[PDB]
């Protein structure tokens, strides 16, 4: 019923309300299983607000058959009471109906229940509703919670024989501990304090907003319950589109068949104009857009027929690449269907690249220019990565940086002497702790320059890191002004500059919260909290016209690496993407504002479904975005990055990996991907060498330049295998959409651990077949090698540098530190914009300070099992 | 069977998301008659030790699959001795990330046992 | 080239034959009937060749064959199920409604194992032997005999 | 039984270079793939060091693995007619077929194959197309990765 969850939240209220002045002892009891003899004291794992010197917790097993408490509870309590605590909190195991053993050993009793208690008459059986000083109907977000409150409140009124009182006055509270800063929990807390206070307890006047009421307002829900089945709605949207394709196709076919037979009669002499009467009916039956499609088809054929794409300013584009033999290879090959039913069917299901539903690509033709060389750098401190950046980006006009952070920064922590942290600093990513570190990282680079974009993969601490990056880009122009004019900008001049920076700054935060819990298990904030701040960022972008920066990159790569098969990966990722869409909509934002700024990220493996993954993702998106959300062309175009599978790369026979990475790169390029990353052959063993990264880069260069079939930009189209697989995969995804929808959407499914569960299942099914020999892996479980079966990355000085730069930063802002951190917390309590405060917070606070502040206010991820 | 009631604190090391294995160990411990205070994943030494000391356990089981295990256990052994918990036995099972020279080192430091894949 | 010109001609004949009988059925559903349409369709029946006519005749029966999970005497697996649960057909047939396209496809690129054997000379790829055949030969007969065993290990 | 043309495809050694030999497996893979896609009757795969020596023991395994990976691991290969239907395939099939027919005609109007060999027509045309390949490879018009572009800074030989 959320015993421990609610308890933890209640302790947090105590800490926030009394400024950690209270010494609270927590005695937990869980049932011990009589057969095993053991016990799972799993209450401490849920406790996030106990990590403090003033808090003490001791977990106990019942060690008794029919008891919900330990038979040694009174002594243990007496010990805590003698230890001069301010308050002792005791909790039991799972109560039945008649069970009520906690009542005599405590001063106040709190019955915790869920809206599911059965028929109302059941409440007349629960002994605890007769003794409890307070009743908390937890999980108040479930169905029938409101009626559950009425029923319980009436029952407690009846048990107390207080018919001179109002049922709404009864100590029955509707709480939702699962959600941060729940007003419901606070309302219960306000009640408990008054009760404890009158029962001899010294308490300072509360700092928490004294909220009145009994039920949670259900505030800070990300996806409203009305939009619960959004994934199912999308499934119906796509399927409806296809049923129309079938219907309109038959209409187009019959219309052609009639007028064809009509012309054949006039050539034979005897006529029957009753045929035309039927054909005229088909003209109106065919839709407006469907009719225009077939109308433009002969004109469309003439366009792609020539050697140039002629389309009062003109823009010519080459259509043909002539081979070494003299053969002309068309970039886009159109079908040669005589049937107008097939033509329409093809134009609606798989139009040419650059036309709805953009199945064969979102753009008309591939970019003739050289591929955007992603220059990714990140290791050691900001100084080393900044050097690395400058050395790779020497003499190039396309400053396209991709930053990688160390595990310390990825978890929002500051570097520290602590052995569990110190070793991690600088290793596997750049160490960025303060705004100063961020400025050093991108020194020299003009962030506001139109030809400079900065990518950086960060998830949990993403809003804070983004705030640093924004302040860096702003300070770069404030510096450039004080240098060009020799004088500091005035108040009006600075604000004019600052506003300009926000608009024109380019870059992307590769942030995806929904991937974190599903595949990775790397969350530092609660999923609900991150989504709220995520929305806060997207709201901030709207207000300041930030149209050149991307705040969301929806990944499914980590999900795939965890073992998820292509269908699961694609379905979950799209589902997550649609969740972000639904979330931004509920905040009251327009679809054409955030949809064009949604990047995707998939993994390409060896499975057949991977060949048609990108095209399916494009159609499912394009159709729903136009039909369900009614967005413009720029929003219906799903753009994605494909990275070859590392799950398919093995340490056994690493020379074979280039073969696999080639095949995966090929179908990615075939299916007109927007961005491709190729893995080295020794990524399964060591750090990618400069030679190994060339073999990886050569795979793309060979396919794009040497490979003949790749000269054609839509080679997939037409294939009976491709179209069938496209249909199959699409449907499988839709069915998965439905399964998630009937679990409360993506968020609701994550409460059950449905994604993480399914992934772990499919992972084991892969391992089972791999080990069984069923699923053959060359060099691993077959064709094995006869001959035989088979660093630091951060300077000590660099670690000391980060430590010194940190404590230097901390001393330089000692005065404004606590003031800013308190302001940040209050912005969460008052449900204001979190990112808006971070824009000021990062200038006087470190990453760790900000993260732990958000921990105190309650935004910390709570573990579960 | 066991003489006393054996209590354990189980957890995965800091920044270690992989708790797939430690959730198996806490089930076998549970089935053999042990009271397990499971802490889950991503646990700092300062957390695990505080839990062990408050719960007053006989043993601690830590899984580490992200590396950095040597400095981690050394910290825990140190922190346990400092705050009156040297008789609490620390155990290691990070699969095969720990090579024999590191197993021998840590066991010599103060770690009770570190179980090799052998 | 003559074969191709026939493909074009026979295709148009098959298309018109279908178009007429299609329009003829649509008139009977409306009420008024014109049997003059059937007169034109009957002319197409004779115009279509003997082998061409049998091709379109076997097409629905051909679809049912490759539809199942076995190719039924003897049997042969048609489907390999993926790791995701998707069924991958060995031979994927077209979904053309136009009988002109069906005939055109059956004459220019029939399924593997049927004339003109464009997609292969055999019905299905053999389970026993891969197409793999590796070039070998070094030193005397004794040494190559060992290399032969190494490749076919 | 006579209408069924059976053939063996061997990957091109002309496309295998001594400059950056590790790249050759990439080319040999792509060539092996379309060979298997198009339902070949027999396939030989070349070693990555074909331009230097006869296939070594380790290098003949990498060659053999290309076929094993495609036939066993590669998903699209599970389908035995993946080429069929493709607008590119059918058009290219038509184009190539016609080009061959026209070449048939040029040889026929030289007295057949034997008659053309009297003029050295085959050997002549071959030598021509060979130089056209070299005229573009050397020039940079026809890009070869590791050879006339993306050359290795560190690797002198
Ligand atoms: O590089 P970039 O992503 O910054 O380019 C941005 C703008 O270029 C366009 N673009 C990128 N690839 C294209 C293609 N293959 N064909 C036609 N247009 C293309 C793209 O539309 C984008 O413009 P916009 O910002 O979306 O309005
Ligand atoms: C610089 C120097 C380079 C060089 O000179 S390298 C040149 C070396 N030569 C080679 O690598 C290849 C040599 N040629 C051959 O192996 C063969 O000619 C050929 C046709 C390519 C392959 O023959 P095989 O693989 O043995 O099979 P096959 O076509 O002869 O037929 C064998 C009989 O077995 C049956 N069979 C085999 N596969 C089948 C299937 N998938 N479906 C149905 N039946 C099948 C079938 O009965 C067939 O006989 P038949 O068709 O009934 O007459």
């Amino acid at each position: 019923a959320g015993k421990s969850s609610l308890t933890d939240e209640l302790i947090r209220r105590f800490r926030l309300d009394q400024d950690d002045a209270l010494s609270i002892a927590v005695i937990s009891i869980d049932p011990s299983r009589r057969k095993s003899g053991g016990a799972l004291l799993g209450d401490r794992i849920r406790m996030n607000a106990i990590n403090h010197p003033n808090i003490f917790m001791r977990s106990l097993a019942t060690r008794e058959a029919g008891s919900e408490i330990s038979q040694a509870l009174p002594d243990v309590i007496a010990a805590c009471k003698a230890a001069r605590f301010d308050l002792v909190i005791v909790e039991t195991s799972g109560i039945g109906q008649g069970d009520a053993a906690i009542v005599p050993h405590v001063d106040l009793s709190l019955y915790v229940m869920t809206p599911e208690f059965g028929a109302a008459s059941q409440l007349e059986k629960i002994d605890m509703l007769d003794f409890a000083d307070f009743v908390a109907i937890n999980k108040f977000d479930r169905k029938g919670a409101q009626d559950a409150w009425r029923d319980v409140a009436k029952q407690v009124q009846r048990n107390r024989e207080q018919w001179h009182s109002r049922a709404e006055d009864m100590p029955v509270y509707g709480t939702q501990a699962s959600r941060f800063n729940d007003d419901g929990v606070t309302m219960l807390y306000q009640g408990l304090v008054g009760a404890l206070g009158a029962r001899g307890m010294s308490l300072k006047p509360g700092t928490l907003p004294n909220l009145e009421g009994r039920i949670s307002t259900g505030q800070n829900v990300i996806v409203p319950p009305a939009r619960s089945r959004y994934l199912a709605e999308l499934a119906d949207t796509v399927r409806a589109y296809h049923r129309r394709v079938v219907a309109q196709s038959k209409l187009a076919r019959e219309r052609q068949q009639l007028r064809a037979a009509h012309d054949m009669l006039q050539g034979a002499g005897h006529e029957s104009a009753a045929l035309e009467t039927l054909a005229s009916e088909r003209d109106v039956s065919l839709g407006a857009v469907e009719r225009k499609l077939l109308a433009m088809w002969p004109q469309m054929q003439q366009a792609y027929s020539g050697d140039e794409y002629v389309v009062d300013k003109e823009i010519r584009t080459g259509l043909i690449s002539t081979t070494l033999s003299g053969t002309k290879i068309r970039k886009v090959v159109l079908p040669r269907f005589e049937d107008e039913g097939e033509i329409l069917k093809w134009l609606m299901r798989e139009n040419v690249p650059g036309s709805f539903p953009y199945t064969a690509g979102v753009f008309a033709f591939k970019r003739e220019g050289e591929d955007p060389t992603r220059m990714f750098a990140g290791e050691g401190d900001a100084f080393r990565t900044n050097r690395r950046f400058k050395l790779v980006s020497e003499g190039m006009e396309a400053k396209r940086l991709s930053t990688a952070f160390d595990s310390v920064t990825l978890y929002g922590e500051d570097p520290h002497e602590r052995p569990d942290i110190y070793g991690k600093v600088g290793n596997s990513g750049v160490s960025i702790a303060t705004l100063e570190d961020m400025k050093v990282l991108y020194d020299g680079f003009d962030l506001t320059n139109p030809s400079t974009s900065v990518s950086m993969t960060i998830n949990g601490p993403a809003p804070t890191i983004l705030a640093m990056f924004m302040n860096t880009a702003i300070d770069q122009q404030i510096d450039r002004f004080r240098a060009d004019n020799g004088r500091d900008p005035t108040a009006d001049e600075e604000a004019k500059i600052r506003a300009w920076v926000l608009q024109n700054v380019r870059g992307t935060v590769q942030a995806d919260i929904l991937k974190e819990d599903q595949g990775q298990n790397t969350c530092i904030f609660s999923t609900e909290f991150s989504l709220k701040v995520m929305g806060d960022i997207q709201e901030y972008f709207v207000h300041h016209q930030v149209r050149n920066f991307y705040s969301v990159s929806i990944s499914g790569y980590h999900i795939a690496e965890a073992g998820a098969n292509p269908i699961s990966q694609l379905a979950f990722t799209l589902a997550n993407g649609f969740t972000y869409v639904e979330a931004y909509l509920a905040r009251g934002m327009h679809i054409d504002d955030f949809a064009p700024n949604l990047s995707f990220f998939f993994s390409n493996g060896m499975d057949p479904e991977y060949s048609v993954l990108g095209r399916v993702a494009r159609r499912i998106w394009a159709v729903t975005m136009r039909d369900k959300y009614g967005a413009n062309d720029r929003s219906q175009k799903l753009k994605y990055h494909i990275q070859t599978s590392g799950r398919s790369l093995h340490a056994q026979e690493i020379d074979f990996n280039d073969i696999r990475t080639t095949l995966q790169a090929l179908i990615a390029i075939y299916d007109n991907c927007n961005s491709l990353h190729t893995n080295a052959y020794d990524e399964a063993i060591t750090t990618p060498t400069a030679e190994s990264v060339r073999r990886a880069l050569a795979i793309q260069l060979i396919i794009n330049r040497e490979w003949g079939v790749a000269k054609c930009e839509n080679p997939n189209q037409g294939s009976f295998l491709i179209e069938e697989l496209t249909d199959l995969v699409e449907e499988a995804v839709l069915q998965e959409f439905e399964r998630i929808a009937e679990r409360g959407g993506v968020l609701g499914a994550m409460e059950t651990g449905y994604q993480r569960g399914k992934i772990q299942e499919e992972s084991l099914y892969y391992e089972q077949l791999k080990h069984d020999g069923t699923l053959p892996i060359i060099g691993v479980n077959t064709f094995r090698n006869p001959n035989g079966d088979p660093l630091a990355r951060s300077s000590e000085d660099e670690k000391q540098s980060q430590l010194h730069r940190l404590t230097e930063f901390h001393g330089a802002h000692q005065a404004d530190a606590e003031a800013m951190l308190a302001r940040l917390r209050q912005a969460v309590i008052d449900n204001r914009n979190v990112f808006a405060v971070l824009m000021d917070a990062v200038r006087v606070c470190s990453l760790g300070q900000i993260t732990h502040a958000l921990f105190e206010v309650g935004g910390q991820y709570r573990r579960n099992m | 069977g066991p003489a006393n009631k054996v209590r354990f604190v189980t957890a995965a090391s800091l920044f270690d998301g992989h708790d797939a294995s430690i959730n198996i160990m806490r089930r076998i411990l549970q089935s053999q008659g042990c009271e397990v205070i499971h802490l889950g994943h991503n646990r700092s030494v300062q957390e695990v030790v505080t839990a062990a000391l408050q719960e007053d356990v006989q043993g601690i089981a830590i899984s580490s699959y992200q590396g950095g295990h040597v400095e981690y256990f050394k910290y825990m052994i140190d922190l346990l001795r400092e705050h009156g918990g040297e008789h609490i036995q620390v155990f290691g099972g990070g699969g095969g990330v720990i090579v024999p020279d590191e197993i021998r080192e840590l066991q010599a430091y103060g770690v009770a046992r570190i179980y090799s894949p052998e």
